[PDB]
This record gives C-alpha cells, structure tokens and sequence, in this order.
C-alpha cells in the first residue's frame, strides 16, 4: 500500500486505518496539509498516529502518507550556521521562503537546502573500483573558510566503486557515488538520513585524556573537563549561565559547537538568536564570526512537545556526525529540566505509571542513554581519525534544590558539575561558580596529561584546594592562611570577562598565577615558623606584584612568563629578612 | 553596677543561644523531614488513583 | 540422547504491537516463556520471552526494544524451548556482553551443558548453612561485619560513592579455589572499563567471568543479565565444586529496568511506582546463594544498590534489606572527610556475624567486642548530636570521652587504603586500642571473665 | 485422616484464656504477656530481630508442641531451625531429649512460588488446630504473615480485581482474620473431655 486514510482523530491521536505495512515510529503525513505524526500502536490493520501539530480540520478520510523512516535528520553539507527547530526544519529558511512570521504548520521544507551549490573534491586514491565499507571518508567540501565538511559513507551499506564525481560544483540532490554489491548498483548523494534513537556506530571507545581548555581560570585549573566528558551546571537567571555558554563557544578547544535550545522561553530564546549570530572567534587570522562551525536547534515552548523531546536527540545526532569526521565537537544542552516537563508530556499522553513525583519510568533510563552518546572515540573509516564529544546539560531545578527526580538523575551521571551560585553572583564575583559544592571526577584521568605536559600542576590543586577547604572552617571562628585564600578568590579565582586579557588565559599562565601565590604560602608558612604583622606590613610591594600578575596581555607571550620569573625571585629576598 | 550586669547577661545569653540552637537542629529538621514524607505520602495516593 | 527435532513454525501473522509487545495471532499451542526469534523486515534479528498466551494469541515482549517491528512483513519465528543459556567452564575469562554474546571477538561458547536460566529452587533440608569465614581484609567489613562463604550481603551506597572502588578491592584480596563471576547492568562506559581493566592487572582474569551490560543497551537485556550471572555461576559451583563470588553492579538499576517492564505491561503499582512482585523477582536472584550437603562448592552474592536520594526507606534498599543476610552501608559524610572505605558500622549489620566467630574460627574476644564497639558508638554519635545543642564545654568527662573515641574510631579502625589488607588479627589488635582509650568499667557489653585478659597490654 | 486446610476444625465450645506463655524474655512476660490461646503479633523493619524472638519462642516456651510456618523467610533461616535444634535437650519428667521432637517445620522460603503462600499458612494452622484436639499447647510462629498478603496482592494482580489501599485486594482483612480466630484454648470434642489450645504468634515485615 502507498497511502493511507484517516478513520478518526480524537485529539493529538489518529487512527489511521489501511495501514498494513506500517512499522513502529514511523513518521507519516496526516491530512492534505501534511501534518507530521508519530506511528505509536499497531492493531493490525489499523495503526494509532499520535499527530506532532495542532489536529483541527482533519476528516476522515484525509490521506496518510507513510515515508518509510523513523525519526530522523538530515546530514550533510548547510548545515552549519543553520537554526533548527526540534524535529530539523531551518527556521532561517522558512521565513525567507514564507515571507511570514508564523510557522505555517504544515509545510515540509527540506532541512538541507537544494539549491546552494558546494564544490565537492573526491578522496584523490579512491579509484574506481576499490572498496570501501561503511565510516570511510569520501571527499571533502569546503563549507566556510574554517569547516571542512568531509563527506562519509553511511555505516549501514557498503561495496565497491563504480561511479565517482569528478571535482566540481554539485547540489545536495546530485548523485555522487554509485556502490557496486552483490545485489543492486546503489547510488547516494551527499546527504545521509540517520535516525536520532540508533547511535551512530563506531570502531572502539576510548578514555578521554585531553582537557577542554574552556578559557577561564577557575574551571581550567581546579574543576577540569575533558573531551569526551559530561558536565551538569545548575539553571537560575542570574548566576553565569550565558558566559558558560558563550565563552566555551568562543575560547575553548573544541572545533564545532552545537548548541541545543530545548524548549527555553520566548525572549530567552530570542536573546540566544540575537547574541550567537554576532559573536566573533580570533582564528590565527583575522576574526571570524562564530556561525562559521556553530549549529543551533532552537526551540521554545510554543512549539509542538514532540518536537521538544526530540530537540535533545536531533541535537546529539548532528553532534555525533561531526564526531566521526574527525573533529571535536562539544555540545551544550540547555537545559534538560525543560526536556524532562517534555517527556512528562508525551507519557502523560499515554496515560503510563508516573513512577516518581510525575515523570515516567524511563527518566534515569533516557537520560543514561543520551549522556552515554560523548566520549572521545576513534571514529569508523580507513584513514583512522579520532574524535570526540563533550554534552554540557543545564539542570533546572525547581527553587534550586540539589533532591530531585531529573537532578538527582542527572548528577549521578554527569562527572563535572560546575556550581553556578546566584550568591556569588549577587557580590558581583564573577564567575559566580562555587568551590564548596562543585567537584570533577575527573581528577584521576587527568594526571597524565599533566606529567607528560605541564608537571608542576598537581602539587598545587592538591595543596591550594585545602587551602580553600581550611579557610571555611576558620571564617566560621592560621592568619597566613586567611589572607593568602582572600588573594586567589580576588585574583586566580574571580575573573573579568570584558578586560582585553582577562576575558581569556591560556593554561600556561594559569599554572603560572597558582605556582607563585603557592610558593609564596608555604615560604610564609616557614617564615612564620621561625612575625605575621611585619609580613603584611614590609612585604606591601610584592603583594602587589602578585595582585597585579593577572594583566599579561597577549602581546605579551613568553614575557609573560618571564614576568613570572622575575617575581618568584623577589619573594625569594623578603622571606629571609 | 556592671560587674552585677555582666555576669546576668552570660545566663541569659546562654539560655537564649540554645533556643536558637534547639530550633535550628530539633524542631525544624522534625518539621522538614516530616514534610518530605507527606509530598511522597500523597504521591503514593495519587499514583494509587 | 533426549532432545527435541521437530522443525520450527515460522509465524508472519502479528496483530498488535503496543511498547514492547507484540501479540501474535494464529499460533498453534503456545508455551508460556518460550524464546520466539524475530526476524525483521531490514534483515536485523530480535529475540523475545512469551510474557502470556490466551487461546491463539500469543503477546511476546522483544528484548531488543520494539522500533521498525511492521505487522505484514515481520516474521516471528518460534523456538519451542525455554531460555537455556550455553554453559561451560571456559566461560571463565572472557566477557560478554548482556544478553548471551562475547565482546571481545571471541568465538560462541560450546557448552557442554544448557541450564535453564530461571534456575530451580534449593530444598532447605540439604541446604547447609554458611559457617567457614572469608576474609576480605577491610576492617569495617571483615572485623566488625563478619561475611561469611555462602552469604548473601549488599553494599548500600549512593551516586558518586565509591561503591565500585571498594567492590573491586573485595574483589582482588578475598581469602586457588576462588572464582569470580561478575555482572554490570547499567553501569557508565568508565566503570565498565574501570571493572575491566581492573582484572587486568592482578592476573585474577583467570577466574573472571564478567558480564557487562553498558547503559546504551537495552532495558529488558538488564532483566536477563543477573539472571545468567547465578546460573553460569550456578554450574561453576554445585556442579564442579569451586567456590564462585557473584557480584552484581547496580542492583537499584535492575529494578528501573523491573519497574518500566512492568508499566509497560500495566500492573498492580506497589510503593514509588515498582511492581506488586518486586519483592520475589529480587528473592529468585538473590536467594541462589549458600552451600550445599553432597558439594564442596559455595557461592556467595555482594550485590550493590545505589539507594536514591540516601533514603533507606526507599524500597530498593528496603526489599533487599528483607531478603538477604545482612548489609553494609556506605555513609556520604564520612567520604566528604576522605575516609577510605566511607563505612558506618551503625545501619550496617552482618546476620552470620554470630556463627562465624568463636574459639574455633577467630579469637573469641571477637564476638563480644563487636557488641561493645557498636555500643561505644551508638552512645558517642548521639553526642555530637549533644554537642549541636548546648555547647562544647557543657559536656561532663564522661561525654568527653565518647567524642575522643569517635574522632579517633573513624581514622584508625577504617581508611586503611585502597591497596592493604589487614587480618582480623591485625583487626582486633587496633580495635582493641580503641578501647583502651575507655577507662574500665563502662564497657558494659563486655563480661568480666573476657574483659580480664585483654585490657591490660 | 484427610481435612480439608480452608475449613476450620469443628470443636465443643471456647474457653476463656488464664494460663500465661512463658516466652523467656524479660519485657514481654514482665509489660505485655501473652496467653496460651492468645494471638500476638511482631511487627519491625529489617534488622530488628523479629525470627530471634520467634526462634526463642520454638526453643524455650511452655508448650507442648510447636508448628513454625516459613511464609516468604529466607533459605538459611529454616536450615538454621533443623541444625541448632537435635543438640537443645529439654526435660520434662527428669529425661532430657532434643525439641525436635516436637517441632514440625513448614517450609515454603521465598525461592518457593508465589502461589504456594497462601497453603503454607493455612496448613501449618491445620496441623495446629489437628495436634490441639490432642489436648496439647500448640503453639504456631507465623513468620511472615506480610509476605503472605503480598501473594494475595500478586494473585489479585492477574484477576484484574480492583485493589485497596496500597495495591493490596479489599478481602485482606477477611483472610487474616479468618486465620487469626482459629486461635484460642477450647474443650476439644470427644468423650476423653481434654482441653487444649492454639496460639498463634505471627511477624508482620511493614
Ligand atoms: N535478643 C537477641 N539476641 C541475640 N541476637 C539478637 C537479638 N535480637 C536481635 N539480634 C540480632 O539482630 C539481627 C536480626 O536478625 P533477624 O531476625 O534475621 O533480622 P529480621 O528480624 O529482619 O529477620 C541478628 O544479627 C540477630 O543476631
Ligand atoms: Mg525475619
């Protein structure tokens, strides 16, 4: 059968009839003005569609059209810079093509543009004939200046060559390869559906051992993330959470950023798009905008609740494709108490068991399965490249309490939490993230990375993290102590994000900053154990040396470090005297 | 007259800072594990309907 | 000899899929928990439990989730046996994934015999009762809760404990004849490979026998893994007479994986959502456990739950209170103070305490000082429950005391690091000092004909 | 003789309890005693030691005959009953002999299926309200009577029956109540005119 028809709809749900070659989760086209829907039951010839839009004018006997593929995206090249919607529709697109303000509900505009023309290169040793399996890297097409869209193979099919493109200018609809198997000739373009529910198949899984040098100097030094590691920070208005956001897409190391709007708000939605469209990243080059390797799945709570679950699998599925080129992609989730109201939705719809305070019973099972999806990871293919995948997800609790079905869920999982504090944001420390409640796993796994690179780091954390740990017990009722912690909380750790400098250190000088405000510590512990007044009288100048030790701008590169030089060894005089 | 005013208020700041301590580690965590267990108490009533 | 060779019907009549089942029509006498053999229509193959049949229907629940199942092309295909899982001693060293299948591109097993999965019930008149002692070396676990061969006992954590870092170590220094069979249903890509390349170090890989079951795997494959963990486990003891530890990761993330089957299939909610039958579905894998008359085999379970939200209350920890032997809790405060195995002794209570101590097994000093040791800490943690109140210097010099022993209780009797074993020797001989910093005559626990000895050193 | 477990067991006419049960301990025959012919029960989480004040009701009562009744225990709970118990020589007329000789176990653990719960209460009732037509103190440890109403809520569960609070069907007080009465001291029938008793001792797991 090609078509079916309606036989009754009774709210969100169709029962559509003269389905017999329907399978589960499917997508279909409802009415003449194509709704999408969602096959969800199947009772034999029948097949229950619960309908993504508003299902107002559909009669029965409408057609329903099957297509025969779950719900999934399209990967390919235009893809980056492009805002989509839950269910991957571009949002940029359909109000050119529109001249409208509203979505028109029932227009199927491809995601991926058919018109914009790319120039495609073959993989230059892939002759005809050879064979290729599924993962290998099929050509290259220049997208900007700075991505490097690598056409694949999908993982599913595999063979040998029989017809290539020659080096030129293609549209997305051009048929590119043409595999050679034992059955049929099969042909593909350059663009591939993958559903967002299957993981993206991959050779081995590997620890994640390089950290992510977000820029700023408390979460690069004393919190770490890796790539390829998972991160929970917490969701009020005010604490940091548009810097976290933003400046990870701006200073870190990570080669694309794919940022997931999951059913935020209306102007908090609007505030993403007018801010992220006009950030600037300083290649080694000229600037660029940072549209150039960003991809946004913009969503607020107007829009359909199944396009609100599916915002947070359509966003993973565009960060594990980028993955397996090569790249390291990061992926900032926010939030995901937002997407946690979406599934008490679509459970709610089905009238399943609330197990605990509302949400179904597949909360702590959906959230494993989608925090499981990062990890840096060698990739599928021949030329053997590796990647990586960093899931950043805002929780937003109600109130703010740390015991909570989706929070408690959430941080069992996560490794990093980053503890945005609205108290520290109140006092203008920025940024506002709390040293007491806030903690990395990923301590252990990072030591390597910090003997093979970087040697003198570990004594320091080790030693300046208890120096943070004695000096609340001591604010609760020695005096070393007590002013050297008040000069990392003002200096290392508070950090302005508008000075030309300050807005971004490298970790050379954040090794650099905790090396001396240490190796002044246990000097002015020995000096002590030998007078504390005259320290904080007579020593006046080199406090200031330490205060001011933040401002080596980045004109100034090894002088940087050799300021840092120069004012180790002028502590070394005073501590005698 | 402040040698017999010193030593009144050290009893009765004594008997003052354990009400505030009788309160802040007695009565309100009685109160606030009690009122953890009638949110669970009636979610157990409501997924029972 | 006796096997079954009729060939197999091959079903394409589906009628009704609904979650994660799919009832069948026209299908000719049905058993109830047969294996079915789905074979869908883009070549992928699932397998599937009967859950119930009723005349010619036949709803059987997939195992590999339900997605991409059509109802004209799909050819379910009928296996008229129960799930009987291959079984072998070579079985012993590699691992498999959660259903049946090896991981590490290996070959299938070649079984020299098929058991059935759900096991059979051990008759409690040849059912002998665990008295020969294990040693594990923690002094939480070995000196104040006494494990015995044979017994069944969980570990009560949380998340972000390090429960899996210290099952590890009871793993590796438990005291040639020591198998290890170990199952992860839920566990994270790092603790799985935490797990595995932890048994790669001590050449215990040998007598290890490790299941994983990673996250992304699907929910009703979390049902079957304990359940092949006890009956491989099941024939390397009882059957070939060696002494197996089963260890079972997550055993709160078994019950989600119980609880959402059970939703799906629309009954009788018990307490927080979890079944009517949950209590006997953690009976059946908890209950193989113990020694038997005519064998000299033993298998003994730690399983570890992750009890949500630190409440005991919860019915994860609270059913698994009722069924096993006992369990030992891991307390969050003392791990914020960097203690090593962060154990209370107070909720943590071993049932074969009583047996496994004496003049002849350990030191009969030992029975009666573990009454003691719990009694000098019931008293002193309440305390600092005091101590909250009214002040630091309105306590007397009898509660001084209580609060000197427990500073000094949870430093030197625990944290002994993660990579020393100390005997129940060694146990007592610093256990004892922490009584000899009591005076006399307030240790009540303890008789006069005991106390007489051991007191003056 | 053959009697079926569901049927209470036809007697004279019921007496009045006076005579105490010497349980051992010192709280419960001190603040809360228990008759010979009374019913008791043993609430308590896990941990609490519910089965050791049962396990000293078998050992060291003064009754005749003792029936223990396994609903739901654990598998080791029963083989430590049948190893501690042929060394523990009782005496009655001067000779010592072990209380295994009047102890009769019913073992059903929670291995054991489900259904088979509901039949290990009311037959380990019956053989207690058959050896009291004896004139013997029969006494009868219920061990656990909570994991008996989770067999009727499983069973219910299947039937599709409408559930009372707590998953639990609306018929739970007419099943502990109809095994509870059987319970009291009463002149057996027949012509030797004895008198003897039933007293049932059953744990509650809340
Ligand atoms: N009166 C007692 N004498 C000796 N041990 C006791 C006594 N009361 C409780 N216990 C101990 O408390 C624990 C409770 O055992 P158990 O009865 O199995 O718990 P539960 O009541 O949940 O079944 C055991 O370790 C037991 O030895
Ligand atoms: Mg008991």
């Amino acid at each position: 059968s090609t078509f079916g028809y309606v036989h009754g709809v009774s709210g969100p749900v169709v029962t559509a009839c003269d389905m017999a070659g329907a399978a589960m989760y499917e997508l279909v086209r409802v009415g003449h003005s194509e709704l999408v829907g969602e096959i969800i039951r199947l009772e034999g010839d029948m097949a229950t569609i619960q309908v993504y839009e508003e299902t107002s004018g559909v009669s029965v006997g409408d057609p329903v059209l099957r297509t025969g593929k779950p719900l999934s995206v399209e990967l390919g090249p235009g893809i980056m810079g492009a805002i989509f919607d839950g269910i991957q529709r571009p949002l940029s697109d359909i109000s050119s093509q529109t001249q409208s303000i509203y979505i028109p509900r029932g227009v199927n505009v491809s995601a991926l543009s058919r018109d914009v023309k790319w120039d495609f290169t073959p993989c230059k040793n892939l002759r005809v004939g050879s064979h290729i399996t599924g993962g290998d890297i099929y050509g290259i097409v220049n997208e900007n200046s700075l991505i490097k869209h690598k056409i694949m193979l999908p993982p599913r099919n595999r063979g040998t060559v029989t017809y290539i493109a020659p080096p030129g200018n293609y549209d997305t609809s051009d048929v590119v390869l043409e595999l050679e198997f034992e059955g049929i000739k099969e042909k593909f373009s350059m663009v591939q559906v993958w559903p967002v529910r299957q993981v993206r198949p991959v050779t081995e899984k590997l620890p994640a051992n390089h950290p992510l040098l977000t820029g700023q100097r408390v979460l690069d030094a004393l919190f770490p993330c890796v790539q390829g590691g998972t991160t929970a920070i917490p969701g009020a208005f005010g604490c940091g959470k548009t810097v976290i956001s933003q400046s990870l897409s701006k200073y870190s190391n990570s080669d694309v950023i794919i940022y997931v709007g999951c059913g935020e708000r209306g102007n908090e939605m609007s505030e993403v798009l007018r801010d992220f469209p006009e950030l600037t990243m300083e290649v080694d080059g000229k600037v660029e905008s940072i549209m150039k390797r960003t991809a946004l799945v913009a969503n607020t709570s107007n829009m359909p609740v199944a396009a609100r679950e599916a915002s947070i699998y359509t966003g993973i599925t565009l960060s594990e494709y980028f993955r397996d080129m090569g790249y390291h992609v990061s992926m900032m989730a926010d939030s995901t108490s937002r997407w946690a109201e979406a599934l008490r939705e679509i459970s709610g719809r089905l009238a399943e068991m609330p197990a605990d305070s509302g949400y179904p019973a597949y909360l702590g099972a959906r959230l494993a399965s989608f925090y499981e999806r990062a990890g840096r990871v060698k990739c599928l293919g021949n030329p053997e490249r590796e990647g990586s995948v960093s899931i950043v997800g805002a929780v937003s609790p109600p109130g703010g309490d740390f015991s909570d079905p989706v929070t408690s869920a959430t941080l069992g999982i996560v490794q990093v939490f980053w503890g945005l504090d609205k108290k520290l944001a109140q006092r203008k420390h920025f940024p506002s993230v709390n040293w007491l409640i806030s903690y990395s796993k990923y301590m252990r796994a990072l030591d390597e990375y910090y003997d093979k690179h970087f040697t003198e780091f570990v004594p320091l954390r080790t030693k300046a993290k208890e120096i943070l740990q004695e000096e609340e017990d001591l604010a609760e009722i020695d005096k070393i102590t007590l002013e050297v912690a008040k000069l990392i909380k003002d200096d290392f750790l508070q950090q302005n994000g508008y000075t030309p400098y300050d807005r971004f250190c490298p970790f050379y000088k954040t090794v650099g900053m905790l090396s001396n405000m240490i190796a002044f510590y246990d000097m002015a512990r020995r000096a002590v154990e030998t007078t504390w007044s005259i320290i904080r009288e007579h020593m006046g100048e080199i406090l200031y040396k330490l205060s001011s030790m933040k401002f080596k701008d980045p004109v100034k590169d090894g002088e940087a470090k050799i300021k840092a030089d120069y004012a180790q060894l002028l502590e070394d005089m005073q501590n005698a005297f | 007259s402040l040698q017999t005013s010193f030593v009144t208020l050290d009893e009765a700041i004594k008997i003052t800072n354990r009400r505030v301590n009788a309160i802040e580690h007695v009565i309100i965590p009685r109160i606030e594990r009690t009122l953890a267990y009638i949110i669970t108490e009636l979610d157990e009533r409501e997924r029972e309907e | 000899r006796n096997y079954l060779s009729q060939p197999r019907l091959t079903y394409k009549t589906v009628s009704g899929v609904n979650g994660p089942l799919v009832i069948l029509d026209h299908v000719k006498f049905p058993r109830y928990a047969e294996i079915v053999h789905l074979t869908l229509p883009d070549g992928t193959k699932r397998s599937g439990q009967v859950l119930e049949v009723s005349g010619s229907k036949a709803v059987v629940q997939v195992f590999e989730g339900t997605s991409g199942i059509d109802a004209k092309k799909t050819s379910c295909e009928f296996t008229g046996d129960i799930l009987r899982t291959p079984v072998s001693e070579d079985m012993l060293g590699r691992v498999f994934n959660g259903s049946g299948k090896p991981i590490d591109r290996g070959p299938v097993v070649l079984a020299e015999d098929f058991l059935d999965i759900m096991g059979q019930p051990i008759n409690p008149q040849c059912r002998i009762y665990p008295e020969e002692m294990i040693q594990t070396g923690i002094s939480a676990i070995d000196g104040m809760n006494s494990i015995a061969r044979g017994q069944k006992i969980p570990i009560f954590s949380a998340a972000g404990l390090p429960h899996n870092e210290i099952a590890a170590q009871i793993c590796r220094q438990a005291g040639e004849n020591f198998a290890i069979v170990f199952a992860a249903m839920g566990v994270n890509m790092e603790t799985a490979r935490f797990f595995k390349s932890d048994f790669e170090e001590n050449g215990s890989m040998d007598n290890v026998c490790l299941f994983l079951n990673l996250a992304n795997d699907p929910t009703i494959e979390r049902i079957i893994t304990p359940r092949l963990a006890l009956t491989t486990a099941e024939f390397l003891a009882y059957q070939c007479e060696k002494h197996v530890l089963v260890i079972l990761t997550d055993m709160s993330s078994y019950a989600e994986a119980l609880r959402e089957v059970s939703a799906a299939r629309e009954e009788v909610p018990g307490r927080r959502g979890f079944p009517g039958y949950m209590y006997t579905d953690l009976a059946t894998i908890y209950e193989r456990a113990g020694r038997v008359e005519g064998r000299n085999g033993s298998i003994t379970q730690i399983p570890i739950l992750t009890m949500p939200n630190d409440d005991i209350t919860h019915p994860i920890p609270d059913l698994t209170g009722y069924i096993t032997e006992g369990q030992i809790y891991v307390d969050r405060q003392l791990h914020n103070r960097q203690i090593y195995p962060p154990i209370n002794v107070l909720p943590s209570l071993s049932r074969l305490m009583k047996s496994a101590i004496g003049e002849g097994m350990t030191r009969k000093d030992h029975a009666d000082v573990s009454n003691q040791l719990y009694a000098c800490y019931a008293i002193g943690k309440d305390v600092q429950a005091m101590k909250a109140v009214v002040g630091e210097e309105a306590l007397t010099s009898d509660d001084l005391l209580y609060l000197e022993f427990l500073q000094k209780f949870e430093r030197n009797f625990i944290a002994q690091g993660p990579y020393e074993n100390r005997t129940v020797y060694e146990t007592l001989d610093i256990g004892w000092q922490l009584l000899r910093i009591f005076p006399k005559e307030m240790l009540k626990r303890i008789p006069q004909s005991t106390l007489s000895e051991f007191y003056p050193r």
